[PDB]
DNA sequence: ATTTACTACTCGTTCTGGTGTTTCTCGT
DNA sequence: AAACACCAGAACGAGTAGTAAATTGGGC
């Protein structure tokens, strides 16, 4: 079981109180919890499904170099980047 | 996108609600207050909920509750259940026939009684004792713990005093152990319908429609919960309640009381012999 | 008896068990002579009210419109020790088994049935008379049946019927997961007794449906359903056939 | 060493650069990194030195069964609650 | 009012490389900007050392910000060599520094630390009675095995080592190069850190790195250069990001920036000096 | 042979170095000339610029205005071998080290140091002399004087200026700031005694004359008239050739 | 009575380009 | 040449009554 955060622009009000289901909601749109792998990804099933024009980075802690890995649905002005298996994210000019 | 409820052991212990309203706002869980302010909970990840004085459920609410696997507890003074809702077709039929077959038979029943005995004081009981002798001897051994915990916390004991009359007002420890129990007893009912047993048909308590949640809350009970209560009468507070109910769980965290609480009846139920489903 | 709550909140506003309706009428509700009471969606309960039912040993069961859902249900996992138990040993020993399933067949086809027959043998009959009574009533609602609306319309139809037979399972103090005929499932004692009833009524409701053809069969058979459930008062007709059922267990 | 998670409004561009020498900037005020405790205290130093009639909250990974622990800076239209030891967040009306 | 301070090596991310693009510092932070204008915010923290390949104009406030959060940052060339480095022009730590420079200057002292080094990459003790050349001599023959040994336990067609870019389609040699560049990276970064001197070598000499190189050559073979061979076994598309990506899992999973600090205090502790 | 770049971009146009300006004018560096390049603030170096200078043996040190603060240099640790070894060998023998003090006391003061006396004992003058300094300059101009208000705000702020340019003599140099012989065990301690050789010539003079006035912001005010003081009377380039002129004296 | 789909509209935060400033956050 | 402090506007998203419709997401 490892830390989780969700954090959502432009979704349909079905998505956001779905994830405050199990998801606590610090700030407008930003969830947080800690769920198991197995329980973080019907999450995201949840958000692929009912999210379709809004955009949501769900990120996660792992065992990787980073120490957690995150995920985009969408599109968004910041968008992740691969350097050389690092990923960022940048931010797009109009 | 269907709605399932998750793990029990991946669950937060319970919950405390006052005064407000409980709504459906698009989806989720919502505590309206008087004064309007709106405070979102996760009832999915919450494996009981318990709904104090002053609180009006909506429909919608008790039907979302039901779905993620949510109890819902109505509660009284001290923390005493009064009533509980919840998916009532939520039971497993193969593990139904297996606990009442298990407690129709009075040689299987007196097996399944021995195992609690044993797995809550330690050690086996004496032969051919009954039902209602081992109640007996579970009655001298309580004193005896209630008087020991007294003496290691520095407690002004004078008996176990069930009904809040009989509390001296600045009693607090009768308080303490009515609502630490009351605690146990909530997460241990969604315990057994999460587990899909029933919570009515008991081995050592029969006749209560709680009987089995009773059974197997006093095994772990004095291990854990109470002596936990004896900590907070102890310092004497305002809010007792309270204090408890952040005692209790933080019991339930370190312990891990939800994680091993699934595997305990299998265990209890298993002294039959009977092949386990 | 049995009482029917919607639209409206549950208090206890000075004494007395109350529902008060969108127009801000207070109606007093007697908590005795209620063994069960059924929340219809709209409905919001409070906690007094939740105390008081419980003081009076009033079942609390939350409901879709006219019970065609079950959603959730006060006391869960049962709270009679005694039907509960008394439910089970019909079920494991096999020839109380077998009586129970007698009465079953005969109250769904109105007559006793064949004589030195096994559970899995009278299941054979009943699949054989269900498919006979769909292909009769095919020919009557000129429905042109194979085994395509009319099959989401039974299928629409029995999930109605499943809501006020556990409903009417769950006042009767039962458990809906302990089958006789149907086993292994959750629901398998709530499919036992809505087969007993279910071609009286409900699946000739549904072939009249989809002999129009609407654009919501889905909705117009499930409201259908709630007419039906209401004006011919099935679940209140229904708990007194269930303790008849058991009985015969002797 | 555990997951950090810092959401940040209505602060200075100093302190949003601040975050931005060791976290990630997912979104608009949302930062994500895996700091020790010691690093992750001095993330907090640098907040509420650095932010002026601004709020943010701070997520981190810890032991109990909620899985992780926030603490909140100024004030917000969102509050946090305590409700028996566990916290929530309340919405406040106008 | 507004300190910054570096946090603990081992507390970060190994290396990031950098190209085509200038680096400012929009209020505070590291940033590069692309041709097209895009911005990529970059942690100066959680990064022990800074790559930046050709097409990268760095600010002066940019390099001055990377050494306050003690960021090493390498200019590097063609498969990842190096070129250049910048970082804090003190940052060293006297009595380290003293002692690393006693351990050199000393004939008899030297020579211990040299015998060291072998007995920590081998696992075995160095033949006794010979000298820096001669040890020196002996660690290229066993070299010369394991890239043979490493080569048929990989299935890799291996003809040499190929220094210079001029002698290598066959994708192994660019990927030894690239791979031993990426742990001299770490490795400096390491000892700057840590307070020593790249300069003071003990086998290796007249390097402005030669410290770093007797450093690295240890633990070369542990991990990183039978990495390299993998890369090299599917010869793929863009093998530096490929070989890159492989460093970094094994600096993680080998914990390579937690163990380089103690491993030069070891090293060091064959002077029989007190440190 | 030194140059100072500010306010421009470094790029190899066409082979060499070139610096181009706002106004976009180009200006041409020769190789030879530039064995060090300082980079005052507002620079901005491209990495063809960095490969030449890498393939030139050209130092390169980002500096504050005039050296007056050093950031970040190339060649971290150490880039000439030989040299670090050198001044080791200097500090950590103590026959040699004391050698190197009383160079560094006789260049300081205009007279040789007392005799018979440890680095240690010369350590004891040299503080009794400073103490002594402040005093007389402090009756020189109208400032009160207490002891090391507005008054020791400015002279900390000129040293500070002053440890600029002595570390990015001593880099320059090609030696290690960290290894000192009168201080000791600090990772600049080789700065603070270069630079207290010439403190007294200009720099504290001029904190005084800051502080007589007592204008707006002592601190700025001190910080631009070292930058003016570096550049007119090019310190940095005198203290190149004093330093090892210092560490010579231990050898010989 | 309770809940959701749906839309501008209000409110509030981010982003930004206009003013102007600095080359800076010290002590051996 | 590079970077920062100040602010109200433009852009954009969240929160909010309004309208409306439902009482609902299968079978044994
Ligand atoms: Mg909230
Ligand atoms: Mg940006
Ligand atoms: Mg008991
Ligand atoms: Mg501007
Ligand atoms: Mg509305």
């Amino acid at each position: 079981m490892s830390m989780l955060v969700v954090v959502t622009e432009n979704v349909p009000p079905r998505l956001r109180g779905r994830l405050a289901i199990w998801l606590l909601e610090v700030r407008a749109g930003v969830y947080v919890g800690d769920v198991s792998a197995k329980i973080r990804e019907m999450i995201w099933e949840q958000i692929a499904g009912l999210a379709e024009e809004g955009n949501v980075v769900m990120a996660w802690a792992t065992n990787t170099e980073t120490g957690f890995e995150f995920q985009t649905f969408g599109l968004n002005r910041r968008t992740p980047v691969d350097l050389d298996g690092l990923r960022l994210v940048s931010f797009l000019p109009v | 996108l269907p709605l399932n409820p998750i793990p029990l052991k991946d669950r937060v212990s319970m919950i405390f609600l006052q005064y407000g309203q409980i709504d459906v706002i698009d989806g989720a869980f919502v505590l309206i207050d008087k004064t309007g302010i709106r405070t979102h909970i996760p009832v999915g990840s919450v494996a009981c909920i318990m709904l104090e004085p002053g609180t009006r459920v909506s429909h919608a609410a008790v039907r979302l509750a039901a779905q993620v696997g949510t109890l819902l507890v109505w509660v009284g003074e001290a923390g005493v259940r009064v009533y509980a809702s919840g998916q009532p077709g939520g039971a497993r039929s193969d593990k139904l026939l297996y606990q009442a077959k298990l407690a129709l038979d009075e040689d299987l029943r007196l097996k399944v009684v021995r195992k609690m005995f044993e797995l809550r004081f330690g050690e086996p009981a004496p032969a051919r004792r009954s039902v209602e002798q081992l109640r007996g001897i579970e009655g001298s051994r309580v004193r005896a713990t209630y008087a020991l915990l007294a003496k290691q916390y520095g407690v002004t004991w004078n008996g176990r005093r069930y009904d809040p009359k009989d509390w001296e007002k600045g009693d607090t420890i009768n308080q303490c152990i009515s609502a630490a129990t009351s605690c146990l007893y909530g997460v241990t009912e969604a315990a057994i319908l999460a587990a899909g047993y029933a919570p009515a048909i008991g081995f050592v308590h029969t006749g209560k429609p709680l009987s089995f949640v009773y059974d197997i809350a006093d095994i772990i009970k004095f291990d854990t919960v109470v002596p936990k209560a004896f900590e907070i009468a102890r310092r004497n507070p305002g809010e007792p309640d309270r204090e408890v109910r952040l005692a209790c769980r933080d019991i339930f965290r370190s312990s891990k009381t939800l994680a091993k609480l699934i595997p305990l009846i299998e265990d209890v139920l298993a002294a039959g012999e009977i092949q386990p489903p």
